[PDB]
RNA sequence: CAGCCAGGAUGUUGGCUUAGAAGCAGCCAUCAUUUAAAGAAAGCGUAAUAGCUCACUGGUCGAGUCGGCCUGCGCGGAAGA
């Protein structure tokens, strides 16, 4: 609703083809490309973009709005960049990057060889240390809740993979 | 590292079976024996050591259970299935209080006994039982006797022959700070402490030196930061005790003169159980001058009114505590259980 | 190799208190076992200590063990290297068994 | 008066040498000794009087030492040497066990150098009685 | 209105038949100044100094927003060879 109608800026630089209900964000900081429900029309206005829907649809302004949402992840990713940070806690855990295969020691009988995306690049700044850097949230988001899954928190000692961001709770239970 | 705690729980005996009273036709046949069998005999509640764990919550968490009764008895003169009786699972060193005949069943020392603290029932008797030409129509029904009625209080005492207790920050935690590998929060502010610590000493070959620690308390009914008064029950079950005397302390309490008191809280409970041995070792001499030392030591020991061997060494630092350990291994092997 | 071999574990186990050490040669009289050594063990911790010592420097010398059989109970347990076996017994439990009639 | 680095205040007087049953070590561990309360602890207190406890503050950044300001004491042990009764309710409130009055606790309240909430006067002579009647006394205004 | 940026205080660590309580199972009145607003009180929760948030106030976008009831038609309750 007033989200859909709230209009997003893109800056210069960034070229954006449409071709009906195919949108791409082509830019500095890469290529990207979504498509819709087709129950959203972008209309191209002056540099900036808004969004609405059509009649014949109940849904309407609900979908409206995540268009404009959506779009507004790609036009930062391709001028700035999505940064996730992600750390190793306890010992024995250890972390690499080698060409586009990124290497974890978690405590198992093998190291682990975690294949990355297309679009997602991965640094260890330092040996409990993971940074993520791509131009879409979507990739990057699951990619560091797949390094997350593997070993996620427990929350008795935190001991695995976590969000930079998120915290862990450390609580007493089953006393002795 | 966690809280103590301990509780109660209510358990009820398994009932025995009822009696079944039944009768049958056959294709065109209208009279037949009868029919209907046995009960269930009620259920046993067990107590099994755990040696594998140190948690009492189980016991808030569930209060109340039922041993199931036993099945009636059916037709084609089929017995009621004895109840599976259920294993409660109790940490060592447990004694149980009941209702009424307040005397403990037997004490829970060893690891993998089980202990019956409920007997079930006896199941019922069947029509088919009572077959006779007395009465030419087997009627009558026998319920089962239930089970007996025992409520179970609990405490937990720990099992460790040597046990620490004394002044605030006077060395009682960081005592584990020694050649045993237990590490728990100690430092030099009042108390220390809020949870008591085990930790064990290898020596040589199966001989063990598992020591026990609690936070004690001033001057008897006294708390200088909300630290509880019933600390003391998980203590009085050590073979060896020993205790600590605060040295120097920078503002605390004086010396010797102060342990006069000290005597009381050991009969304070009820009698300090028969007065058992107590050793007066003392701790943090590193950061004094053991030419120093001789003349309190001759002074702290004697003013009380002990005139046994005093042991002095420095807990704080680690040093010197392995004379403790064969002397007090020495009185195992000297002096076994009788 | 067994000469070798049998150096090297009459030295690793003396290392660590193994006391009443007898070296028997069975050539001939059994067809099983190359050479015997006897070991005594006062009581159970450190005995298994002795069958851990053993079986974690054969794993370091190339050397694969075969089978063991000391579980649950530290009366007897054997730790084998193939041409070489050796018994660590406890003191009281050996005089049950036989001594040097082998 | 800024920020973290923990301001801590413990005492329960100044006319004894530092008891430990009251209070204990606790006055500082981070890089204050304890042994302190002689040479500057002791710098004004011992010049005007000791019957009264007064909180401290710490302010140690990186020195052996410590560079704080001694301030007013509280306003809640005044009521024991100067006032009136010396150990309190008893029954909270089942009556009325102590009193005051306007004439008393004019000029005790006028002796802090500076701890002031504004420039008037007679707004911070209703504020003392704050601590009182809050223990089952009675207001003789 | 909800977001975001800030405040969130003074007696006050409130005394009290308080074995410690500085907001918390007890204890009471539930008052009192400074200010644009802040409660002897909202909580996750340490033996406590503690760490942080919130009840309310200010600013920011600016025109609707906040939270209760009645009611037709819809979902769960509705597992057996």
């Amino acid at each position: 609703s007033r989200v859909a109608k709230a209009p997003v800026v893109v800056p210069a630089g960034v070229d954006v083809k449409i071709n009906g209900q195919v949108i791409t964000i082509k830019g500095k900081n890469g290529e990207l490309t979504r498509t819709l429900n087709d129950a959203v029309e972008v209309k191209h206005a002056d540099n900036t973009l808004t969004f609405g829907p059509r009649d014949g649809y109940a849904d309407g302004w609900a979908q409206a709005g995540t268009a404009r949402a959506l779009l507004n992840s790609m036009v930062i990713g391709v001028t700035e960049g999505f940064t996730k940070k992600l750390q190793l806690v306890g010992v024995g855990y250890r972390a690499a990057v080698k060409g586009n295969v990124i290497n974890l020691s978690l405590g198992f009988s093998h190291p682990v060889d975690h294949q990355l995306p297309a679009g997602i690049t991965a640094e260890c700044p330092t040996q409990t240390e993971i940074v993520l850097k791509g131009a879409d949230k979507q990739v990057i988001g699951q990619v560091a809740a797949d390094l997350r899954a593997y070993r996620r928190p427990e929350p008795y000692k935190g001991k695995g993979v976590r969000y930079a961001d998120e915290v862990v709770r450390t609580k007493e239970a089953k006393k002795k | 590292m966690k809280f103590v705690d301990e509780a109660s729980i209510l358990v009820v005996a398994g009932d025995g079976g009822n009696g079944c009273v039944s009768f049958r036709r056959e294709k065109y046949i209208p009279k037949g024996g009868p029919d209907g069998g046995d009960g269930g005999d009620g259920g046993d509640v067990w107590m099994e050591a755990d040696e594998n764990l140190n948690t009492l919550i189980d016991y808030r968490f569930e209060k109340s259970f039922r041993a199931e009764r036993g099945q009636n008895g059916a037709s084609r003169d089929c017995t009621g299935k004895r109840g599976k009786d259920v294993t409660i699972k109790v940490p060592v060193g447990t004694r149980v209080i009941d209702q009424g005949t307040g005397e403990t069943m037997g004490d829970m020392t060893k690891h993998g006994q089980r202990l019956l603290v409920a007997k079930g029932g006896w199941h019922g008797l069947g029509n088919t039982r009572f077959k006779s030409s007395v009465n030419r129509t087997p009627r009558q029904k026998t319920n089962g006797t239930p089970g007996d009625k025992r409520e179970l209080l609990l405490e937990l005492m720990l099992l460790a022959d040597v046990g620490m207790l004394g002044m605030p920050n006077a060395g009682k935690s960081t005592f584990i700070r020694a050649v045993s590998a237990a590490k728990p929060k100690v430092a030099d502010y009042p108390f220390t402490t809020l949870v008591p610590s085990l930790g064990v000493v290898r020596m040589d070959n199966e001989k063990s030196f598992v020591v026990a620690d609690i936070p004690g308390l001033i001057e008897g009914a006294a708390e200088g930061a909300g630290l509880g008064i019933r600390f003391l029950k998980h203590l009085e079950r050590c073979r060896v005790l020993l205790h600590l005397i605060d040295i120097d302390p920078i503002d605390g309490t004086d010396p010797v003169e102060n342990a006069r008191i000290i005597i009381s809280e050991l009969e304070k409970y009820s009698q300090d159980l028969a007065t058992k041995p107590r050793w007066l070792v003392f701790n943090k001499i590193d950061l004094l001058d053991k030419v120093e030392a001789e003349e309190k030591a001759k002074a702290i020991a004697e003013a009380l009114g002990w005139e046994d061997k005093y042991y002095l060494i420095s807990a704080a630092s680690g040093l010197g505590v392995k004379d403790l350990c064969w002397d007090v291994m020495t009185f195992i092997i000297e002096n076994p259980v009788v | 190799q067994g000469k070798a071999l049998q150096d090297f574990v009459i030295d690793k186990i003396d290392d660590l208190k193994g006391q009443d050490i007898i070296a028997l040669d069975v050539q001939g009289k059994s067809s099983i076992t190359d050479c015997m050594i006897i070991c005594t063990g006062t009581s159970s911790r450190h005995v298994m200590s002795i069958a851990d010592h053993v079986v974690q420097e054969s794993r370091a010398a190339g050397l694969l063990p075969l089978g063991v059989e000391g579980e649950n109970s530290a009366d007897w347990i054997v730790v084998d290297l193939g041409d070489v076996i050796v018994h660590v017994m406890q003191e009281e439990s050996r005089r049950l068994y036989e001594l040097e009639k082998l | 008066a800024k920020k973290v680095q923990a301001y801590v205040k413990l005492q329960v007087a100044a006319g004894m040498a530092n008891p430990s049953p009251p209070v204990g070590p606790a006055l500082g561990q981070q890089g204050v000794n304890i042994m302190e309360f002689c040479k500057a602890f002791n710098a004004k207190t011992d010049s005007i009087e000791k019957g009264l406890p007064i909180p401290v503050v710490i302010t140690v950044y990186a020195d052996r030492s410590f560079t704080f300001v001694t301030k007013t004491p509280p306003a809640a042990v005044l009521l024991k040497k100067a006032a009136g009764i010396k150990s309190g309710s008893g029954k909270p409130n089942k009556d009325k066990v102590g009193k005051i009055s306007r004439a008393q606790l004019q000029e005790i309240a006028q002796t802090k150098a500076a701890d002031m909430t504004g420039a008037d006067i007679e707004a911070m002579t209703r504020s003392i009685e704050g601590t009182a009647r809050s223990m089952g006394l009675v207001v003789e205004d």
